[PDB]
């Protein structure tokens, strides 16, 4: 009985795994071989005075004033198209929401006429971390739904319902599932 | 609307052709009752005695 | 696109096909806000691209100089070194 | 139809701060669309035929109304092709657009893919030096597999056979682009553009009055640098050695692709093992269809400025562009140990810094 | 092999933007092929029909068509013969095929004319430069028999013997006759035969060129028209600033 | 594009009453797809010269591995094409399926006229006798403008340019008709199919299961009989003549159209002013697409049975069938004034008989 | 198609597009019925097909006989008479 064997080497494997398992927190072991630990050690009073000071001392110039000439925070610069940040910014409070709206639309228009702002606009430090309260909590919420329902290639009817049937939940996000109706006034999802 | 004419132009007869010649007959040989063919401006003509 | 909060729509009227694109792409203002617009027969139009022409090219020229010129001019420098290789291989290999 | 025309070409609403560089997509369609009417025009007097194939393009310009004028518009026309997909290719690494246009970016590879092989595939018509040389090298260049050249060719060496199939396939493939253009679009316009300062915005502003001005200003440009290109001949695009009858038992002495495929041409000069070769093509593309999922390659949340203005680091991409253009040098040369020495120093260069994409 | 070296640029009253073509000396450069170049060379697209009304009248071109005999046929005994040529001949050739051009000329084949200058580099200035480029061997060099050398053809050794002469032929105009003045005329003439159709074409291109300049300006100033209204527009944050 | 497929052709609902005869749209198609595959394969080697186009032909059938097959299934599809497009129409008269399908007739009539214009050119690239007098025949019957059969011929006589874009013509309009299906389909199924009982039901029933396998039967039909008249040749449909290479001094003793053509040659015998004879072909179709708007020709109310079960009186189409086939018998036969006599008989009637649907 | 008041449905939930056809031809049943079917895994059938075959080709052939043979057979008649007219013309017109 092939199925049933295997299921026992996997059975084996996760029991050991199981067994090795703390009861509290111990730090990770380090992400690099004691060799290159040894090699960088050496080498660090010349790599980081000729070459990597100077190289991360003008990233944070360069990104400052990009920033700066616009009027951006550093969280400013990413999408919503990310699912983590999209709850996020679900999660945001009225004010910080509505700065943030702001601050982009200022953004946008700069960008388009290229004119710098006065340099008494330029007085203010933009790598505040204003969303990491939430980013964390929206990492929490999204790790336990696929610790929770993700943990299956789960089966479905194909071509259905304007989904393909391979997971996705809203419709006709996909070329195979274009082109809903071929008559009347169509419609959209979100007045169901 | 130059380009439409131009267009247009293309799939007129090319400037090879031009359809001009003359030619002449030898009436010698030909005999009563008889029709001879001969090769005109790209048709054919019929001279009969 | 935009999140599902986004374009939730307050009205409920139905939304007509060729406003599709329109309402995928809604986004709420918060806070509002108030907008003044000129209609153009009632602007000046070549003289406010002129009179910003100094300030926009100072930024646009101040952008580009190290990312787009420094790495050229290495790479004409490169062009020229490989033009002397060349020049004394030539008659290396076949002058007497 | 009639709606769907509405919805994305007239009330679909942009960024307020799109300049010019998000207009050259635009351009290359109509550089299709172009290309596809003076490509029929010219069917209508081609001749496929090994015999006679050459002389009967020498009819068009010699006897013919007009005739000059189609010829020299389809062939400087693909010039303009490849510049502006070149230009509209390397916006988008700048931009890191590939980050959620997915498939979008995908379905650009296929297309550039397409365009490549029609325009080969064009470059055989005329039947010169140049065109059967060309057609050997390609064909005993995917020799590998036993037979397939032969059954390709359709013969043991490239023949009329060959002819005719070549202007069959070049006939259709230009409106299977079309068909995935469609279908480009389609995965666009799901996502929606992305700004030159890789931002999210609600300062939107709608298409037909503002964008599609500035689409018919390039569009008059372009127009305008065809015909002056097309009517006067400023620059010496194609190498005059296609204007020789074949000959199937005599190269000719000195050896010159059309510009787009120098770059290619210098990897083949330059790498000793033929394989090697054909394995460098082929991992440069599969490393831009990499990029496609680059999200997933690290857990560092990702964004798309890259800042390059003002850094004296520059940006991969740059040095990417620096690379071909040194490699398109290097491919016009002749064949010199020195010249092939800066050519490898080079082709490390354009590897590299394609590989090196995916470390952020 | 080699990098060949680049011609100079000579002033034909071409290479201009605005120019057209030169139609004396594109006459003399006619008699000098026939009267020379002909010998051993063929231009197989060219037809008499080509220079009445572009470069000579046509009763003058009807009487150097009848100079020539050219074959025709077959008769009613399926006999071929030979009759005077006529306006919609092309030019003859001196050779039945190329094995025959071959053997008279030591193996090497004369090419065909009818695009020379489109099949070189440089083009006019390049056959200009070649026509005078025959010179002594270099110290160390020697070439076999029926081989020359010339200063501007590729590998320098070359089949075609040293082409020009003085006063070798005559001109109806009156010019005088030296390599030089022919070297001109016939470059003249061969880069006219490439493309009879050069005028045509650039009298067309000045035309289409400048009426979509003008064009361009329009449709920079419509864009603009519509760039302003939200270039210049005001929103405000919360409450009315300015009005 | 998947939902689409299962609404129209898998959950689409039909009336339980649908027979054989409404199965032959699909059959057309069919044989649409099947020409298409076998033309593409055809035109690999076909050559377009009047010097060489015919021995190009001949060279498939006696050198090509299964170069016979492409080339008969190719000619002998055609006649399968018009015999199932003539059924499919005279269904339609039948039933008076124009009541309420209105477009629908209305595009079909387009179908039918693009499909005889591509069928009277692909009848002309082998280029035989036979193709070049009949050439030169339709393109003298449309002389009536000037300089127009000089322009669209491209030249004084029929020549290799005719050939050319002749062949480019036949390669285009096939997909053409793809698109104009496609239009004709959405008219269809905005309407809804007709019963041969014409009345209105609600036993209808499902098409995957049912109707879907009855089009397959019929189809196993068709590919049957195809391949059985391909390979074995039973019926003479072609002409000999055409075997012939062509001289333009010389006309072809006797001369007998493709079949799906002898109608119309039989009027240009029997009718004598030549403009008569083009304007019989312009009003009969013009009395055809008068029949889309029958409904408003009278006040009375229509009803779509005809009661032509038992009816001694018989009906207007069935005349109009016999007719027909009547002026194909007298279109294959010499000129002589009794053939002459019964055809003008013949003609008035199938005449009359159209003009009469209108009047009830 | 259906008149609107035939198509207006009881229900209130989304037509899927896969369905569109289906309820674009919607129809009441008035009065309400009843219906039995047997899989087609438990029914002979070929049998019922000859079993009713003499009725049902006494239909078909019954309907056909005035409207579709008896004008074949005026035509054939015709057919026949034109080709008396024929060998009658061309004996006289040719034969001395
Ligand atoms: C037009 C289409 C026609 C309409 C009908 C649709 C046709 C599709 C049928 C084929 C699918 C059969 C397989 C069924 C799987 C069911 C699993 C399940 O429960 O579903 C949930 C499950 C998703 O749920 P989830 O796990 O929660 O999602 C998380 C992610 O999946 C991420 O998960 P992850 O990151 O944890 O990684 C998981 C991954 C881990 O594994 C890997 O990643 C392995 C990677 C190793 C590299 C090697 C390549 C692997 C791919 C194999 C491809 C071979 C197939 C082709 C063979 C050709 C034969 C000629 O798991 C797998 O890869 C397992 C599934 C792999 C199956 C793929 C091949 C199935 C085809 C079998 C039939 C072949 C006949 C084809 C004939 C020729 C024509 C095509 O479904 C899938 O994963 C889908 C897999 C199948 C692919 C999608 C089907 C294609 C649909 C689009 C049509 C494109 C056609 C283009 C042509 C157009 C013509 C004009
Ligand atoms: C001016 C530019 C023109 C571009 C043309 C491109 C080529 C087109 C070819 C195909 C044809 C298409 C036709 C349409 C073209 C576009 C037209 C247009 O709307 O242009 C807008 C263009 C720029 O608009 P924009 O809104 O600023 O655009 C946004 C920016 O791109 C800013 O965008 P962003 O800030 O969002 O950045 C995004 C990023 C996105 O990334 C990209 O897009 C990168 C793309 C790079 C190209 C990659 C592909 C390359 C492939 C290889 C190609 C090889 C070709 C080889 C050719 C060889 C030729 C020899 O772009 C960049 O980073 C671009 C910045 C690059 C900086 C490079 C700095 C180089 C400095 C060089 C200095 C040289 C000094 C020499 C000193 C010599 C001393 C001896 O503006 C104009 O052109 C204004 C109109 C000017 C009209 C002047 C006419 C004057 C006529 C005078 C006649 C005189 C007659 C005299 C008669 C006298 C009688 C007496
Ligand atoms: C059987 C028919 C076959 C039709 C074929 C048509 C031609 C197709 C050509 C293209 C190819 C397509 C392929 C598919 C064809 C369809 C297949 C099919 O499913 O047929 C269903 C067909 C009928 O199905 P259904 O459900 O009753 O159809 C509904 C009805 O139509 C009833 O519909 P409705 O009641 O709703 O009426 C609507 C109306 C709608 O209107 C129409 O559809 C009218 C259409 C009329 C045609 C108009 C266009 C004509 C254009 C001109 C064409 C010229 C062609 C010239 C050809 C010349 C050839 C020489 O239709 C009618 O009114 C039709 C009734 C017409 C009655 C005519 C009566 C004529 C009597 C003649 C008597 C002759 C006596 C001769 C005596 C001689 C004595 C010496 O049934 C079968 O065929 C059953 C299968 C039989 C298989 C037998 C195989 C035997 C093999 C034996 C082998 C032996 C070997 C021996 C070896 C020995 C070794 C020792
Ligand atoms: C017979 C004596 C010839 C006469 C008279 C002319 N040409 Fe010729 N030509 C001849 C030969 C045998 C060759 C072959 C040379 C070789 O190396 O194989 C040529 C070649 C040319 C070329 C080709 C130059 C190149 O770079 O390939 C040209 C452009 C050419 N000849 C021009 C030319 C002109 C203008 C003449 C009239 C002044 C002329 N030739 C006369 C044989 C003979
Ligand atoms: C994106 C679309 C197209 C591209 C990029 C393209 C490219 C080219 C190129 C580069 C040539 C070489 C011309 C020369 O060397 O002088 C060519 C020739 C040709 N093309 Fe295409 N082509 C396209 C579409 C088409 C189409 C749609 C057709 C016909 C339906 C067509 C028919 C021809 C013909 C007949 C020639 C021969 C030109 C000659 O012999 O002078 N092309 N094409
Ligand atoms: C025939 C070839 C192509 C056509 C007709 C075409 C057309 C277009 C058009 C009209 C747009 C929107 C407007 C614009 O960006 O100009 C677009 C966007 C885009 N195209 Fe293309 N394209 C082609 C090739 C490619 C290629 C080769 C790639 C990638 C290798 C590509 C990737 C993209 C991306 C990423 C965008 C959106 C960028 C963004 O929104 O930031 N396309 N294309
Ligand atoms: C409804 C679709 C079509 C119809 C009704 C049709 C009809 C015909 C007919 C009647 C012939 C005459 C063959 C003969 O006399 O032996 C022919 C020949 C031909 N057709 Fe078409 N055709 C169709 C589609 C196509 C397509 C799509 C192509 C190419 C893309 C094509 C290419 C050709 C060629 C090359 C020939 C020449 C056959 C030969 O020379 O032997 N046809 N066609
Ligand atoms: C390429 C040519 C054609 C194709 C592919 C085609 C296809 C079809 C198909 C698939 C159907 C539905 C199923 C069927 O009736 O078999 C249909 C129905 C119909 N077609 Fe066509 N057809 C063609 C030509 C024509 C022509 C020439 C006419 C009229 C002169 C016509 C008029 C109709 C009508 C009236 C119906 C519906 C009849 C009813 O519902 O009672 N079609 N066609
Ligand atoms: C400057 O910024 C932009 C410029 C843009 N320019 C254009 C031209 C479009 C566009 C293209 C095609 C389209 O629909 C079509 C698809 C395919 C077809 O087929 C074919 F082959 F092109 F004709 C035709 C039509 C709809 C829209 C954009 O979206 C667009 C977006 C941005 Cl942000
Ligand atoms: C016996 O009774 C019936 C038979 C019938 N048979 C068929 C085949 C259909 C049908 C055809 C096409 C279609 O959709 C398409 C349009 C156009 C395309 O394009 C092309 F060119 F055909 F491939 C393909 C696909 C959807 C449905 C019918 O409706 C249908 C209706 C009845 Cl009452
Ligand atoms: O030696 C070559 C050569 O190497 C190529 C090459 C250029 C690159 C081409 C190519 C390479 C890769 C891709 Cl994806 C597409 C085209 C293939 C032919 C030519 O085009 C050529 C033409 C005429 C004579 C000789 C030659
Ligand atoms: O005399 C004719 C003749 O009359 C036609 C005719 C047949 C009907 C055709 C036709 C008429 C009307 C339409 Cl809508 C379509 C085709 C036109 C050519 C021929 O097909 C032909 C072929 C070869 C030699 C002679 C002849």
């Amino acid at each position: 009985q092939f199925h049933r064997e295997i299921g026992k080497l996997f059975a084996s494997y996760s029991n050991k795994i199981t067994a090795n398992s703390p009861v509290q927190y111990v730090p990770s072991p380090p992400t690099k071989g004691k060799v290159r630990r040894a090699l960088s050690s050496a080498l660090m009073p010349v790599w980081f005075k000729f070459f990597r000071g100077p190289l991360d001392r003008w990233n944070l110039a360069v990104m400052a004033k990009y920033l700066r000439d616009h009027g951006l925070m550093y969280d400013d610069l990413y999408s919503d198209k990310e699912p983590v940040f999209a709850r996020a910014l679900e999660l945001l409070p009225p004010d910080i929401q509505a700065a943030r709206f702001r601050r982009l639309m200022r953004g946008t228009y700069l960008n388009h006429l290229r004119l710098y702002l006065p340099v008494h606009e330029q007085n203010y430090d933009p790598f505040i971390p204003y969303m990491a309260p939430y980013v964390e909590e929206a990492k929490f919420q999204l790790q336990e739904e696929e610790e929770l329902l993700g943990y299956h290639m789960w089966e479905g009817v194909w071509y259905s319902g304007g989904v393909t049937g391979f997971g996705d939940k809203e419709p006709g996000e996909h070329f195979l599932v274009a082109l809903p109706n071929l008559y009347g006034a169509g419609g959209s999802p979100m007045q169901a | 609307r130059s380009f439409l004419c131009k267009w247009v132009h293309y799939w007129w007869v090319s400037r090879d052709m031009l359809a001009a010649g003359t030619t002449e007959v030898d009436l010698r040989p030909i005999q009563e009752g008889m029709t001879a063919v001969f090769k005109w401006r790209g048709k054919p003509v019929f001279v009969r005695h | 696109g935009a999140p599902k909060f986004e374009r939730k729509m307050l009205g409920s009227y139905p939304v007509s096909p060729e406003f599709e694109m329109v309402w995928r792409d809604r986004l709420t203002a918060h806070g509002g806000y108030i907008q003044q617009t000129i209609s153009p027969y009632q602007l000046k139009f070549i003289y406010p691209f002129w009179h910003t022409f100094f300030a926009r090219c100072w930024c646009k020229c101040s952008a580009y100089a190290w990312p787009w010129v420094w790495p050229g001019l290495i790479t004409f420098g490169l062009v020229k070194k490989m033009n002397h290789d060349v020049e004394e291989d030539i008659r290396d290999h076949y002058w007497y | 139809f009639m709606s769907l025309f509405r919805a994305h070409l007239v009330f679909y609403r942009c960024a307020l701060n799109l300049n010019s560089s998000y207009n050259f997509g635009f351009l290359v369609a109509m550089t299709f669309v172009l290309q596809i009417i003076t490509g029929i025009t010219l069917a209508f007097r081609y001749t496929s035929e090994a015999s006679c194939a050459f002389a009967s393009v020498q009819h068009l310009v010699r006897e013919v109304a007009a005739g000059w004028e189609f010829r020299m518009l389809h062939a400087t026309t693909a010039s303009f092709v490849f510049l502006c997909i070149l230009i509209h290719m390397t916006r988008g690494l700048y931009n890191w657009s590939y980050s959620y246009l997915t498939t979008a970016w995908m379905s650009g590879l296929v297309l550039y893919l397409l365009t490549i092989a029609t325009a080969f595939l064009g470059y055989v018509l005329p039947w010169g030096q140049m065109s059967f040389w060309g057609a050997t090298v390609i064909t005993n260049l995917l020799s590998p597999i036993p037979y397939l050249v032969p059954w390709l060719l359709g013969g043991y060496y490239v023949s009329d056979v060959t002819l005719k199939r070549f202007f069959v396939l070049h006939f259709i493939l230009p409106f299977i682009g079309c068909i995935i253009i469609v279908l480009h679009i389609f995965y666009l316009h799901l996502n929606g553009s992305s700004n030159p300062a890789g931002i999210d915005t609600a300062l939107k502003v709608a298409f037909y009055p503002h964008m599609l001005m500035t689409d018919a200003k390039c569009l008059s440009y372009l127009i305008g640098l065809i015909f002056l290109q097309a009517a006067f001949g400023l620059m010496e695009l194609s190498h005059p050695d296609n204007s020789i009858p074949v000959n199937r038992f005599v190269t000719p002495l000195h050896i010159v692709p059309e510009w787009y495929f120098l770059a290619y041409y210098a990897v083949l000069k330059v790498i000793p093992s033929k394989t090697g070769g054909l394995l460098v093509f082929m991992s440069s593309l599969i490393n831009l269809g990499l990029l496609s999922e680059i999200r997933a390659l690290n857990t560092r949340m990702l964004i798309r400025q890259q800042f390059m203005t003002r850094n004296v680091v520059s940006g991969w991409v740059i040095i990417w562009v620096y690379s071909m253009i040194f490699l398109i040098i290097i491919g016009s040369a002749i064949p010199q140990a020195t010249y092939i020495l800066y050519g490898r120093l080079a082709t490390i260069l354009y590897l590299t810094t394609g590989l090196v994409l995916c470390l952020y | 092999e080699k990098e060949p070296p680049h011609p100079p640029s000579y002033p034909f009253w071409f290479k201009s933007l605005f120019h057209s073509h030169d139609i004396p000396s594109v006459r003399r450069g006619y008699e000098v092929y026939r009267k020379v170049c002909a010998t051993c060379h063929s231009m197989e697209q060219l037809h008499f029909r080509h220079l009445v009304g572009e470069v000579l009248p046509e009763k003058r071109v009807k009487q150097i068509a009848a100079e020539y005999d050219v074959t025709d046929g077959p008769n009613d005994q399926g006999e071929m013969y030979t009759r005077p040529g006529i306006l919609g001949d092309a030019f003859p050739s001196p050779y039945p095929n190329e094995e025959a051009a071959r053997y008279a000329n030591g193996g090497a084949y004369p090419p065909d004319l009818s695009l020379i200058t489109a099949a070189r580099h440089f083009g006019p200035d390049y056959l200009m430069a070649l026509l005078g480029g025959y010179r002594d061997p270099p110290e160390g060099v020697e070439l076999r028999p029926g081989l020359y050398w010339n200063v501007w053809f590729p590998g320098n050794a070359i089949a075609m013997p040293p082409p020009l002469m003085d006063e070798m032929i005559d001109y109806e105009d009156g010019t005088p006759c030296n390599i030089s003045q022919m070297s001109k005329d016939v470059v003249n003439f061969l880069t006219w035969a490439t493309e009879p159709t050069a005028d045509e074409r650039k009298l067309y291109g000045l035309k289409c060129v400048s009426a979509i300049a003008i064009g361009t300006v329009l449709m920079t100033l419509w864009w603009r028209f519509y760039w302003a209204m939200y270039a210049t527009r005001r929103i405000d944050f919360g409450k009315l600033k300015y009005l």
